[PDB]
């Protein structure tokens, strides 16, 4: 909590996503960068934004997703776009 | 045979003339030493063989061996078996 | 180390870690130095590295170690445990359940685990 | 019956004509409804997915 | 405060996780109870069907009114991994279309948490038996079956059907809709005349198809009550888990404060 | 936050605000272990309601657009009291959850409805 409280964000490894077979294990959900906006090149600025939400729809669906084949298109087409981007 | 009906009430009686002593405190206000009060009691209780008895009688007794078994008490505090002197 | 020195590959055998931990405890308590978080001595981390990093592989031989932990009032955070897991390489857990199938050894393959 | 075969189709209890309606009086009787209502029910949706989330978020 | 108010909490969820886990095999018991009941109530369904067939056939100078162009049923109790909700949501879907056909809806109740339903969105039902036993019994559903065969003599209904879970298999429960009053070389010595048996084999036929229709939901509802109680145990033991790493944060930190205090108090003195 | 300051109306739907929020935390536990479909029909509506509010109570700032991209909201408070009076009385039981989320004004929620 201390140096949490003097750096500028914080990348947030998680033991879970490690175990289940996703070695770079970052918690997207919870790992920020304040100045780190302002710091990317064009091309990568521009591409990233609509990769960042693909993995917080993914996040509500996750564990869910087996049983989630016979839900609507928009649902479906959310998580399987999340599973490709994950 | 030999029961000790309260190891922790020994150990309370220890702790009082290390603090009045002046003697420094550890966990729970014990000295460094409390292990080794109990350790160098305990340790007595034993079976030795016929070769000790042969050796300690000076040869009066042969072919037995002698013993000491030990029953030591101990109180908890609501079941807490993580306590220093338990 | 001296075995060691000869060339060989040597495997040391600690009966238990924790009662090393602890009897640094004692001596640091009979000492009169200030006690640390949950009791323990301020050397805590220096006398488990002291006593850790002697045990390598190195151009003439090896010393491999083999120690026995104790894991105090089953909770994997406390100071002796947390310290000591920064050292070990591999965790080989015995399991009662697999000796009473008639399986020796009682290694449990999904339990134990290692760096290499 | 058939030569070869003889069912019985046997009853559990002894139907006739007072059993008979008396049964189905007692269920027009049990269904004491104060206000029967109209059965619009345009609440629908918002019970429906209601529980439709929460009940995947149990397992 | 401290560790000891996690402690007691600890041992009240574990209390709970420890009849949870017995009670999923009690469910599975059960189940596997109702499912040779299921069983034992066929041969006289199947023969029934079998005798309508030939004396409706070989008897064309009549033509029954059940021969020429709901019934839901539910759980008395809690613990069901959604059954009844899958249920009134399939239903919900046929009764909107049946308003967009603009036709009038009947509806008959099996079971306490049906009738709940209903009466929260304004549901006009005609009959309705409740508070039925885990085993229940033909004679029981002749009353709310009959009501039902009535409005279809007085000309009140077109078609009836029977609202019910369908057991797949012992982990899947389908809810269903299942259409009950619309349906070679010799012939029978019909001792009264043949007019008469077919009016009481259709109405002790259609009963029948009720009974096995309660008797399948029961086998149903033990298999959702198995799930729901499985899932129970394994979050009370999520929850443990976290607890138990509260409590040794607490357990730490109390060790800590007092030799704080000790050391403190020592060097005053 | 006293009726001799602030006038009973906004008073009111603050306590009414906090009454809903404080029950709803009673219900975490057995929400957790056996879900929400155990509930009464009195507690299922008002989980519902401080579902919404809770949403309804988030903001986009002017100083937090980098961090996401959406424009700030400022929002006035006979406009923040008329939002959770409505939402307390039951005039939104029928819009999403997460139409609240994120939208300043009562009315942009109807809007994000829409969608």
């Amino acid at each position: 909590t201390n140096v949490i409280s003097i750096t500028d964000g914080q990348i947030f490894l998680e033991s879970a996503m490690f175990n289940s077979g996703i070695r770079p294990a970052v918690n997207a959900g919870i790992s920020v960068s304040r100045v780190g906006g302002a710091a990317q090149t064009k091309i990568i600025k521009k591409l990233s934004g609509g990769i960042r939400t693909a993995l917080a729809q993914y996040r509500e669906l996750a564990a869910f997703a087996q049983f989630a084949s016979d839900l609507d298109e928009a649902t479906r087409k959310q998580l399987e776009h999340g599973q490709r981007v994950t | 045979l030999i029961v000790y009906d309260d190891l922790s009430k020994q150990a309370v009686a220890y702790r009082q003339i290390s603090l009045l002593l002046r003697r420094p405190p550890g966990r729970e206000a014990y000295p460094g030493d409390v292990f080794y009060l109990h350790s160098r009691l305990l340790e007595r209780a034993s079976r030795v063989s016929e070769e000790y008895v042969e050796k300690f009688t000076n040869g009066a007794v042969t072919g037995k061996t002698g013993s000491l078994t030990a029953l030591p008490i101990i109180e908890t505090q609501a079941g807490d078996v993580s306590a220093f002197v338990p | 180390e001296k075995f060691r020195d000869e060339g060989r590959d040597v495997l040391l055998f600690i009966d238990n870690i924790y009662r090393y931990t602890l009897a640094g405890t004692e001596v640091s308590a009979l000492l009169g130095r200030m006690p640390s978080a949950v009791g323990y001595q301020p050397t805590l981390a220096e006398e488990m590295g002291v006593l850790q990093e002697r045990i390598t592989s190195t151009k003439k031989g090896s010393i491999t170690s083999i120690q026995a932990v104790y894991v105090p009032a089953d909770d994997l955070t406390d100071p002796s445990p947390a310290t000591t897991f920064a050292h070990l390489d591999a965790t080989v857990v015995l399991s009662r359940d697999i000796a009473s199938l008639g399986i020796y050894p009682a290694v449990d393959p999904l339990d134990s685990t290692s760096r290499q | 019956v058939q030569p070869n075969m003889v069912k019985v189709l046997a009853d559990t209890v002894v139907r006739a004509g007072d059993l008979d309606e008396a049964a189905a009086q007692e269920a027009l009787k049990a269904a004491e409804k104060a206000l029967q209502g109209k059965g619009a029910e345009f609440d629908y949706s918002a019970a429906a997915a209601r529980l439709a989330e929460a009940a995947a978020q149990l397992r | 405060a401290g560790a000891k108010e996690i402690r007691s909490k600890i041992a009240s969820i574990k209390s709970t996780q420890k009849i949870t886990n017995a009670m999923e095999k009690v469910a599975v018991s059960k189940m596997r109870k109702a499912q040779m009941r299921m069983a034992a109530g066929r041969p006289y369904a199947e023969r029934i069907r079998q005798v309508i067939g030939h004396l409706a056939n070989a008897n064309p100078e009549y033509r029954h009114p059940f021969m020429v162009e709901y019934i839901v049923v539910s759980s008395d109790r809690g613990l069901c991994g959604g059954l009844n909700i899958n249920l009134f949501k399939s239903l919900v879907k046929d009764m909107s279309g049946y308003r967009e056909q603009g036709a009038e809806i009947d509806l008959c109740v099996i079971g306490s948490k049906g009738a709940s339903f209903f009466r929260s969105f304004g549901g006009n039902v005609v009959a309705a038996i409740s508070h039925l036993g885990e085993e229940p019994s033909i004679n029981d559903l002749i009353g709310s079956v009959k009501v039902m065969l009535d409005a279809y003599l007085e000309g009140r209904i077109d078609r009836l059907f029977v609202v019910s879970n369908k057991f797949v298999n012992t982990m899947t429960q389908k809810p269903t809709v299942e259409q009950l009053i619309p349906l070679h070389h010799w012939d029978y010595l019909y001792e009264p005349d043949a007019k008469s048996l077919l009016d009481g084999l259709l109405v002790r036929y259609v009963e029948s198809q009720v009974y096995q229709a309660v008797v399948e939901n029961n086998a149903c509802e033990q298999a959702a009550r198995m799930i729901a109680m499985k899932n129970a145990t394994d979050n009370a033991g999520e929850l443990i888990s976290d607890l138990q790493l509260i409590y040794n944060k607490a357990r730490q930190a109390a060790i800590t404060q007092e030799i704080s205090e000790i050391v403190g108090g020592a060097a005053a003195v | 936050l006293d009726p001799l300051v602030i006038g009973q109306d906004h008073y009111d739907t603050a306590r009414g605000v906090q009454y809903v929020l404080q029950r709803y935390k009673e219900l975490k536990d057995i929400i957790a272990i056996l879900g929400m479909d155990e509930l009464s029909e009195a507690d299922k509506l008002l989980v519902a309601r401080a579902r919404k509010i809770q949403r309804f109570l988030s903001q986009p700032f002017f100083v937090a657009e980098v961090f996401t991209g959406s424009p700030g909201k400022y929002v006035s408070l006979k406009d923040t009291i008329a939002g959770f009076k409505g939402i307390l009385n039951g005039d939104y039981d029928h819009l999403p959850e997460q139409a609240f989320y994120m939208v300043g004004g009562i009315e942009e929620a109807v809007e994000k409805a829409k969608k």
